[PDB]
């Protein structure tokens, strides 16, 4: 129960929002790497 | 060490036209699958969905699409990890089946077990491998699931 | 005669109406009346049962009668004045035996010589030392049972001091109110901090004691 | 509401029977009684909804 | 000594390096990781890794999140989701981000919304710490 | 002596209210540092705080009645 | 005797206000470590700290009233 | 003197109830901060709460026995 | 009796400053064990430490005004 | 005087049981916090709690001995 | 009476240093566990320990100012 | 004057043991909660609890020697 | 009166060692819980426990100077 853990929120999620914020942070240069990491082209095959 | 009397999941690529990666996992998930209670399976990649589908049309929990053809990332790892959590399937003792690369001459479809329970980790001597909360535990249990996921994915 | 004689009947009767009214609510009516009053024992069967059993149904209602009797006896000591100084005190002494007997019913009745053999064999009392068991039998019952009289007398003291300090504050500043209203405003809030808390803790003693009864029963 | 009124009456009687208070004793207690009322009636209405619904359900 | 493995997906910063101590912003709060280690698990918050490398030299990072893994071993594993040397972050931007964060919060109105925004605030602010 | 030392005996009996006052600070402090761990505010931790401040001022009502016995 | 031991009876009654002073620090100090775990400042913990400051300074009010009783 | 000192001696042993009333504030405090760690609320911790408040009120009931002996 | 008891009556009210003495050590001590968890030192925590030290020297502003009343 | 000061001295020694009472709560409270951290309840930690109640009641039996010597 | 009550009343004000001495063990103890979580030894933590002990022994120097004003 | 004041001198000197008994509960509690975090129990830490229960009783033998001085 | 008030006044000043007694158990208690968090025992931490037992026995040495001033 952190604002997020009491938002339920995954620590992953939390974390990822952090990471997302890292990407948000940084500098242009290093923003390249943002996209390098991140994301998912995956699809939840719900079955 | 962790245990349970009880997330069997395998890791494959989205596509074939590569080795017997698929075959392995396909095999070895099923190879398991009889043994355990809470039989439920998760497939990351689909060259496992495409072979482990026969009746895994019924025993998958979710399945994940794209893997390769887009290089894996932590980012991603988190994604698949995340929703994975939300689901009442956790450990039947989870296991993760992936292709451990070793060399271009060899990989071994490897597997590890995923203790998807904090709880027995709460139990055991694991009790004092931490000496600090079934909270953060979970948020590591979490994190390590992503880390491994990433890892696995990449291997 | 009449004054003491009217007070104890009043005491009894206030617990009797709830204790009669709820038995009655088991089919009729309810209109306003029965359902309204059923809230009384629904508040008992809601509030006190959140702690009780616990010790188990067997005895639960035996204590809950005393718990309600204590709180109802205090409530009958709570708007009658003069009444808190007398009727709640006479009832605190009339509740004094019940508090003693509550450990008696299963503790001292089954083992007087070592009711800590029923209450706490190893704990506070040293199980290696039957002497300290019998000694702390006072600290867990004989004195706690005296402290339960004091615990209702603690409510009586705190309720009384509100009155007295009121009494003395409105006697000191008989201005109508006026500046005594400031202290008397405090003395009012003091009613909650003293009586309403200690009154609580008084029935909490009956809760725990009789918990310790039927928890070992 | 009717219960509350009965309890107040009983109270006043015990005062009257015993030696009249120092005026203060009564003032504080009666005020202490008053304070609960304003909250209490809001609670008292609410009480009704809970149980009669839980009764009705079973 | 402690063998510090400090890594992120991206790189390994320290790899079982005999660093004396590392100060981390676990979600526990701060924490001064010393030469051998408790069996303890810790969660990382957005704050700094200051890696007191057994040589006086200490490297700084801000880490967003991840885990430090506190072994019975003298092996310490910071697995930072990302922990970056502040080097690659920019203060000006930080401000801008924080502003936004703070701007956003105000309309963050599901707990989660608030929370994430708050992550941003908290985070962005926490960059400002050392930026 | 008789109508004197009882006035200085009610002063020493009011020193027993240094445990009912410093016991409330220890009780209603750990239920503030414990609720910081969260999220058992109602029904559990603060409910036990009512039973924590019941055995704290119980030594104080027993110390306020000891001074009241040396006055009235 | 009547005027003497009433002066030495109010002084020892002022020593009962040593529990409220150390109770005030142990109740507003656990909330100084509660917000250190964060973030319920002006929400739950700081609201209960006032309900913890009142329960401890009341045992200082019930002791200063004994000190004022043996003074007027 | 012979009648004076018993009154001054009963209050002095009533100051020994300041240790029992704060020792109950520490035992019930560390149980309120011992239940936040979870989860065995019933048994173990709060069952030893009365077992820790028995040896700490044992110093009060012995002290209030030395205060009552100088009164009766 | 009148002037004699005014000397051993402000001396017993001077031992009431022991609550404010250790209460300031419990308040400022928790702030030293709070900013160690970091990092809201400037404002939030040390600003609240000035609210806790004033509410602990408040009992010190009521106990030192008692002994200064029995003096002159 | 001689049969008087023995009653205004045996009572002041019962104020030495304030450390034995608040020492029993602190030694048991941290035992209730130590067994909340788990798991060696049966011996090792609660066994040492007996070795902490003894070295804390020893400064309460030596203080009760001096009070009993000035009364009998 | 005018010189006798000045020797036994300067002794009761020496019990006000019981707060400055127990409070100093709380202002330094909560600094020992503070630097244990580390790392700001010089500055921040130990600097806040000096501003805390100064506000702990201040109730010891003012209490020894009311002690020496009764004997000198 | 001579035979009486020595009985009301070893009585107030027994109120110095109120720290040796509570401080031993503080050190043996911190060794009870300290060994919970593990693992240096049969060395290092419980060998520091003997060095703590002695320094606490060091003001409990220095205070006890003064109460044995005023009596015999 | 001249030999009486200096014999009962030297006893009241011995209640200033109750602060240094429990103040020594806390500074040696937080060093037991601090070295439990490990590992800078020799130097830094256990070298500060001497700096914490010296500032606590300084009020003890200040209180033992007062009781020896009315005794010799």
């Amino acid at each position: 129960v952190a604002y997020w853990r009491q938002a339920g929120l995954s620590y992953i999620r939390y974390s990822q929002i952090c990471a997302k914020a890292v990407r948000d942070a940084l500098k242009t240069e290093f923003k390249a790497n943002a996209m390098k990491t991140s994301g998912s082209t995956i699809k939840i095959v719900k079955v | 060490d962790i245990k349970t009397p009880e997330l069997i999941i395998g890791v494959s690529s989205d596509r074939g036209l590569c080795g017997a990666i698929h075959s392995s996992v396909a095999k070895q998930m099923k190879s398991e699958a009889a043994n355990l209670k809470e039989v439920k399976i998760i497939g990351v990649g689909d060259k496992i969905r495409s072979i482990l589908h026969r009746t895994h049309s019924d025993q998958f929990l979710v399945t994940f699409k794209e893997v390769g053809r887009r290089p894996p990332t932590f980012g991603d790892a988190s994604v698949i990890a995340l929703e994975l959590l939300n689901s009442g399937y956790e450990f039947d003792e989870g296991s993760i089946i992936f292709n451990r690369f070793r060399s271009v001459i060899s990989y071994k479809t490897e597997e590890k077990p995923i203790f998807s329970l904090d709880t027995i980790s709460s139990a055991e001597s694991m009790s004092i491998y931490d000496d600090i909360d079934a909270d953060v535990l979970r948020n590591y249990q979490e994190y390590s699931l992503a880390n491994i996921i990433y890892y696995s994915l990449k291997e | 005669i009449t004054p003491v004689i009217l007070g104890l009947p009043l005491v009894t009767l206030i617990v009797l109406f709830p204790s009669l009214l709820f038995p009655t609510s088991n089919r009729l009516v309810s209109n306003r009346f029965v359902t309204l009053q059923q809230w009384m024992l629904q508040l008992v069967s809601k509030q006190m049962m959140s702690i009780h059993n616990s010790k188990g149904q067997t005895w639960t209602l035996m204590l809950m009668s005393l718990i309600l009797f204590i709180g109802s006896t205090n409530l009958l000591g709570l708007l009658p004045h003069s009444f808190t100084p007398t009727t709640q005190l006479s009832m605190n002494l009339g509740m004094a035996i019940p508090l003693w007997a509550g450990a008696v019913i299963t503790g001292f009745r089954n083992k007087t010589k070592a009711s800590l053999a029923h209450f706490l064999p190893q704990g506070t009392p040293t199980p290696l030392i039957p002497m300290l068991v019998i000694i702390e039998t006072i600290s867990l019952f004989i004195q706690p049972m005296a402290l339960a009289v004091r615990l209702t007398a603690n409510i009586t003291a705190g309720h009384l001091l509100i009155h007295l300090i009121g009494g003395a504050t409105l006697a000191l500043m008989s201005i109508s109110t006026t500046t005594a209203l400031i202290t008397f405003t405090i003395l009012i809030l003091l009613t909650i901090l003293e009586f309403a808390v200690a009154m609580i803790q008084a029935y909490v003693f009956t809760l725990l004691v009789s918990l310790y009864l039927h928890d070992n029963t | 509401p009717y219960v509350l009124g009965t309890g107040l009456i009983l109270y006043l009687l015990s005062k009257e029977i015993y030696v009249i208070t120092p005026e203060t004793f009564s003032a504080i207690s009666t005020i202490g009684f008053l304070v609960y009322i304003v909250k209490k009636y809001g609670a008292s209405v609410g009480e009704f909804a809970d149980k009669l619904n839980e009764q009705k359900i079973a | 000594q402690m063998s510090f493995t400090f890594a992120s997906p991206t790189q390994v910063f320290f790899n079982s390096a005999n660093v004396r101590q590392v100060d981390v912003p676990t979600q526990t709060g701060a924490f001064g990781i010393l030469a051998a280690h408790v069996p303890t698990l810790q969660v990382l918050r957005p704050g700094l890794v200051v890696v007191h490398a057994e040589d006086g030299t200490t490297s700084k990072y801000f880490v967003s999140s991840g885990s430090v893994t506190v072994n019975a071993d003298s092996s310490v594993q910071l697995l930072a989701e990302e922990a970056v040397t502040l080097d690659m972050l920019d203060l000006g931007a930080a401000k801008a981000n924080l502003e936004k964060a703070q701007s956003e919060l105000l309309g963050a109105a599901d707990e989660a919304t608030r929370a994430e925004i708050q992550i941003r605030i908290e985070a962005n602010e926490a960059l400002v710490k050392a930026l | 002596i008789d109508t004197a030392a009882k006035f200085i005996g009610a002063g020493a009996a009011t020193v027993g209210v240094a445990g009912s006052g410093a016991g409330i600070g220890t009780v209603f402090g750990s239920l503030i540092i414990g609720y910081a761990r969260n999220p058992s505010l109602k029904q559990q931790l603060f409910s036990y705080a009512i039973l924590g401040f019941a055995l704290s001022e119980a030594m104080g009502l027993f110390c306020l009645m000891v001074a009241f016995l040396i006055l009235f």
